[PDB]
């Protein structure tokens, strides 16, 4: 697995350095030579060059990667040229930052395999950590189903609460000072814990 | 192409004159293979090394040959192309006209057709004269029909800096003589100041109104022929092979050729083989240094070595910036300057290493055969006729890079492409 | 002045040993003025050249002043006054740690001083360990009074490239030996590679985490050796006087420490003086090259040649940029490499130029001996013990120079004043 | 046949495009560095330099080239002070791409052998395709002549109206004695 | 004599051109790289400096010219500034092209030997000649 990664900002220089964490072979590119400085150690290769212009682009060898990363997402003109020049010399996967709405419709037309709205999801999930502050983080399986992560519940043990079989979602998990309990069998005491159920259902736990 | 044309048109300048000198009607003694291609390059390249005698070996035909060769290669292989297209009636174009600022070492194609005009009509103008000049001379004790060929094949070896000669001593049976020291001294003086600088100097008569590269020449001719006149003179004044058993004007007169023979006319008055080994040392480092850039001699040549020089200088007093004469040097002529020194003293090692595993001769003799070859002087300490066929074959690569330049032969083989990307600084001490 | 104290501290520390030495206490037979100087000079400046024989000419006090003079001249003059200033409890000051960055060649005065503490704590472990190794090989053939010190001594010259032998005969009887072959060439190789080079390799232990510097050491080292390898084991392979009478085992132990030895520790064991000419071109090139920037070893460093080499590459390729393992190089560090190698070249040619004036020796000799000196090698054709004593006082310069720098040699005597002042640009043809 | 280029956008990379796929001598100038490494395959000889300088224009030996086209349509003044060196220097052909109808009228008093209006061109001809969808495309022969190229008309044969028709288009396949000649009035009825 | 002259405009350009063509030395200074290099030929010495900094007015050699020519008219600070350091430099011959009234009058403190008013002095001749056509 060889990736590239075009444009090292706070999202591209993000993927660079935890994939080469990892243990990747990882291509940093980007048009500012500070930029291209401060990742020089946190890349396997790292050039500054355009990716607008294909000449550079096949300077790098661009074809011997088959996911390339395209972390522009405030240059619409340079993120659409980019990704229009990497599918032109059909490289397999395509992932973009997009900008905004009209950004990623414009990424559909030419081909992004994936697009990607980094602020746009975070800023869905911290509003609704806003909006329930038990909700420390979820994962939404579908449209109706999520598993959520959560002093009335305090010594309160497992079979204590019924809403097992009333509320109809089951317990997957309780921490417990740095403990983490798999398959938790009641009863099991509660001390002031991720529940997997129906989007209706987990906000009436969140009640009682 | 343009640096492949240059060096596949002067590569088969060597093939037809080697034909032509193979040939009985140019020779007297049967002539080898081998030695015919290495009189051929000799004259071509310009550089005056002789494994047989000029004057006995090859026949009045066979000597003209030369002089021919000598022309085409002193002035470059370019420069009678545009003569022979411009007569024909063709008009030069765009990529033609790209030939002859490569050729030239020109860095604008501004004018360059009518440098070559300029430069033909000049170098066969003083030829002429200082034929004449040598004429009066040569003809009481040649004769006629013998003392005109001699006087009109030494003004064209003088003039393009070739150093052969018809006689076995090479001059040196003129040792005193004020006519031949002044005339030939003049001859490659002028020759190899380059092109530029004299058509600089034509039209421009005032110091101040030179160009920073003619003014550069001029005082750095004037610079380093004085200080060689005083190394040659000091070092072998007491020494009884040369300069010794002379009158002090004789050897004024002698000090004085051996100091500008070696950049790059090649003809000598003493015996080289002789001479101390101090002043062997110091005219290795005259004739690594050549003369002006465009012109008839080889070397790296007087600006690249002041250019260096003064670089290196103004790095060890703190300045940022390389000036000589108020004006600035930028960094692209720096790099190239270095890229011609290291490029240059690259090939000569490779020569010295090549010949003490071909050859079993004295290193001192091996040492100022390769610098004599590459800067095409041609000047020996008695290594030439000793040469066996691979030291030969040697010596014939090494003229060759000589004469065209190290930088345009490496072009010709190595193919440029353009990239735009840059790399992350890289931390290096290099103390 | 940082560049004076280095230069005035370095010249009074030959001063002090050239007494020490000169005293009845430290020699067996009398001893001239120069023959004293010259031996302390050779031994601060870690150089290995011997006019008279280590082994007889002095006592065990005075090969003990030997090792004194070799460790501080290893290791530099800066290195252990530090040291001193720290355990007098003195804490270093601003003032004093920019001499400490300029003694070290280093750019920043970020971690000087631990780079000082480990560098000295690494050199007296490895050598101590290293005389342990040398003492069970050592003993049993001269016993334990001997045999110790005999170790000792010759530890601390391997890792500090001296070349000093107390064996007549230096390590020509040990060619087949493994241990003393091994140990001591891995005590040069390691010793002149580099400090910075080995602290870097010591906290970092993947290659990919090496700084540029450090790669361009351990490939270069690693390339330039195998090069050299197969250059004498070819070349030498059917020479009579050396490595021809020799096993196919020995051959290749004897190829390898000539190999290795130029860069610069000057120890051999073969006879160089009857090595053939080719070999011994091959090895001038080896030993103007030296190793690692911040090390024991003198010469233009290995980087520097790298820094030139590929920067000419670059331009002969028309490439912008100077590239090395993705790094690109600024023209800083290039202008640097080209002050270092053309103030040594020069120095080189002013030092080859003086001997052939003052002595009568052969050519080849002359300019083995020049460039031996200058890189503080000390490897020898036969002409040091027949040098005269005008002879002797250049050798003396040219390695004191070597070893201090060439650069900052000059900086102690050139004021730099700034200005701020451009010049227009001005236009030369370097061809 | 030399062609000297003097700025390269557009319209005058596209000139040495052309020209050089056509197999001809050109020298295309910019002074913008990118430019001229973009066009350096596509032109005999391409060189950095600014136009309004007499030392650099004769540099480049300007005066070998019979045809200089000043492609500068942006930058009046650099458009302008080149077309006046040039005229300075006696070059046979300058051919200049304006700006506007002051920019135009400023050419024609320094000299300028042709002016060209690229976009202002197109635009009419675009405009006149607006008008009439039928419109293909058309040339100008006169004020009052022109010939333009063009369900009703289909299965009908060329005798079966009586309204010159030079040629009509088959498929990728022409035929010589729709294209159209007549009087722009005339092709209007049609 | 020798004459050195500060700013290369329209005004500091012509009176370099005319003196060297007279046949005068004439140092030409100029923070504007693109103007030393187009003066370079019509100048016996021309040098990038900054004239308001005393170490590069002392790298210059300025005290070795009689006459000094401050041609910046239209940056008062650079012009005032570079005529004090002249005075200080005890120049014998300071003149100084002024921009209007208030820079005349600063110029005048600070001891500039005459002040020129290029623009202002040709344009009341321009108007002579408009009225009396
Ligand atoms: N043509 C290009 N080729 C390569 N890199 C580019 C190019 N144009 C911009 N970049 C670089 O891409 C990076 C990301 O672009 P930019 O900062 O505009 O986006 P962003 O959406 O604000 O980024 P982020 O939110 O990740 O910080 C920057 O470091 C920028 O210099
Ligand atoms: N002084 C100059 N000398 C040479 N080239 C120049 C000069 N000034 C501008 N150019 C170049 O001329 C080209 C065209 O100029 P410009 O972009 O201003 O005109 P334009 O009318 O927008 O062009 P086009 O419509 O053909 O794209 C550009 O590539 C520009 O860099
Ligand atoms: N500090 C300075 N040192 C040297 N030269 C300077 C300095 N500041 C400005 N100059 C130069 O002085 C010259 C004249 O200045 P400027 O253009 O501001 O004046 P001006 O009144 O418009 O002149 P002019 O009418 O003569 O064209 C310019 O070439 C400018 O670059
Ligand atoms: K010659
Ligand atoms: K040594
Ligand atoms: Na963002
Ligand atoms: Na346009």
């Amino acid at each position: 697995k060889q990736f590239a990664v075009i444009g090292l900002g706070r999202f591209g220089g993000s993927i660079c350095k935890e994939l080469h964490r990892m243990g990747h072979e990882v291509l940093a590119v980007d048009i500012n030579e500070e930029k291209v400085n401060a990742y020089a150690s946190y890349a396997t290769h790292a050039v500054i060059a355009n990716a607008t212009e294909e000449n550079e682009l096949l300077s790098l060898g661009i074809r011997n990667f088959e996911y390339v990363i395209v972390a522009i997402g405030a240059n619409i003109q340079a993120s659409t040229l980019t990704t229009l020049l990497l599918k032109e010399l059909d490289i397999p996967n395509i992932w973009v930052k997009a900008q905004n709405y009209y950004h990623h419709k414009v990424l559909e037309k030419i081909g992004a395999d994936r697009i990607i709205h980094p602020e746009k999801d975070m800023g869905v999930k911290i509003a609704q950590s806003l909006s329930d502050e038990n909700v420390l983080n979820y994962i939404d399986l579908s449209d109706e189903y999520s598993i959520v992560e959560l002093r009335k519940l305090d010594s309160k043990s497992i079979i204590d609460l019924n809403v097992r079989a009333k509320y109809g979602c089951t317990i997957l998990a309780i921490k417990h000072h740095g403990d983490i309990c798999l398959s938790p069998a009641p009863e099991d005491i509660i001390r002031e814990l991720v529940i997997m159920g129906h989007k209706k259902d987990i906000k009436r736990f969140e009640n009682e | 192409t343009p640096p492949q044309v240059l060096a596949i048109g002067f590569f088969l300048t060597i093939i037809i004159g080697a034909v032509l000198l193979m040939l009985p009607i140019s020779t007297t003694k049967p002539l080898s293979w081998i030695d015919a291609l290495f009189t051929a390059a000799s004259a071509t390249t310009v550089t005056g090394l002789a494994v047989v005698d000029t004057g006995t070996q090859f026949t009045v035909f066979g000597q003209t040959v030369i002089m021919g060769l000598i022309q085409i290669g002193g002035l470059g292989f370019m420069t009678f192309a545009v003569l022979i297209v411009m007569i024909l009636g063709k008009k030069i174009g765009l990529k033609e006209r790209m030939l002859v600022q490569e050729a030239l070492n020109q860095p604008t194609i501004g004018g360059v057709i009518g440098l070559v005009k300029v430069l033909f009509l000049f170098s066969i103008s003083i030829e002429l004269i200082a034929a004449l000049i040598l004429s009066i001379r040569l003809v009481p004790q040649y004769g006629w029909s013998s003392g005109l060929f001699a006087s009109l094949f030494h003004a064209i070896s003088a003039f393009n800096n070739a150093g052969f000669s018809l006689w076995p001593d090479n001059l040196m049976s003129y040792v005193g003589d004020p006519t031949v020291n002044l005339v030939i001294t003049f001859l490659f003086i002028t020759g190899g100041i380059g092109f530029t600088v004299l058509f600089d100097v034509m039209k421009n008569r005032r110091f101040k109104t030179f160009s920073l590269h003619t003014k550069l020449m001029l005082t750095g001719t004037l610079m380093l022929n004085a200080i060689a006149m005083l190394t040659v003179f000091i070092l072998e004044y007491s020494n009884p092979g040369t300069l010794g058993h002379l009158h002090i004007v004789d050897k004024l007169w002698a000090s004085y050729f051996q100091a500008v023979t070696p950049r790059t006319a090649g003809f000598n008055s003493l015996d080289f083989g002789s001479m101390r080994e101090g002043t062997i040392v110091f005219t290795l480092l005259l004739m690594f240094i050549g003369a002006g850039s465009a012109s008839t001699a080889s070397g790296i040549k007087l600006t690249t070595f002041i250019v260096i020089l003064t670089s290196v200088i103004a790095y060890l007093r703190g300045k940022k910036e390389t000036v000589i004469f108020r004006r600035s040097i930028k960094y692209p002529i720096i790099i190239k300057a270095l890229a011609v020194s290291v490029t240059s003293l690259f090939i000569v090692f490779l020569g010295i290493f090549a010949l003490t595993i071909t050859e079993q001769a004295p290193f001192l003799q091996i040492v100022f055969e390769t610098f004599s070859a590459f800067g095409t002087v041609g000047l020996t300490m008695g290594l030439t006729p000793e040469l066996t066929t691979a030291g030969k074959c040697i010596i014939i690569v090494i003229m060759f890079i000589g004469r065209i330049g190290p930088l345009t032969f490496v072009f010709s083989f190595a193919k440029t492409e353009q990239s735009n990307i840059r790399y992350p600084d890289g931390e290096v001490f290099t103390g």
